[PDB]
C-alpha cells in the first residue's frame, strides 16, 4: 500500500510547489514590457525604466 | 536617402532582416526634426539586436 507514508509525502509536495511558484512567478509581467530586468534596462530610458 | 515616397494611405515597408543593422548612420543622412522611440532608447539601438 504506497499511500501510508502520505503525511511526510504532502510536507514535501506542499515545499516543492511553493518553490516552483516562487520561481514561476519571476517570469510574469506585472506591468513591464517584460519580465527580464536586462531587457528593461536595455530597452526603456532609466526614466521609465524606473 | 530616398526621394519617391508614396502617399500617406501606402506604406511601400521594406522588411529589413537577416543583416546587422547599424542605428548610428541614421543621424548623419538627414537633419531630422522628431525623433519619438516609444519603448526603446535612441542611445541604447546600438546593442539591441531585434
Amino acid at each position: 500500500t504506497p499511500s501510508a507514508l502520505g503525511k511526510l509525502q504532502d510536507v514535501v509536495n506542499h515545499n516543492a510547489q511553493a518553490l516552483n511558484t516562487l520561481v514561476k512567478q519571476l517570469s510574469s509581467k506585472f506591468g513591464a514590457i517584460s519580465s527580464v530586468l536586462n531587457d528593461i534596462l536595455s530597452r526603456l530610458d532609466p526614466p521609465e525604466a524606473e | 536617402n530616398a526621394t519617391t515616397f508614396a502617399s500617406v494611405y501606402a506604406w511601400n515597408r521594406k522588411r529589413i532582416s537577416n543583416c546587422v543593422a547599424d542605428y548610428s548612420v541614421i543621424y548623419n543622412f538627414a537633419p531630422f526634426f522628431a525623433f519619438k522611440c516609444y519603448g526603446v532608447s535612441p542611445t541604447k539601438l546600438n546593442d539591441l539586436c531585434f
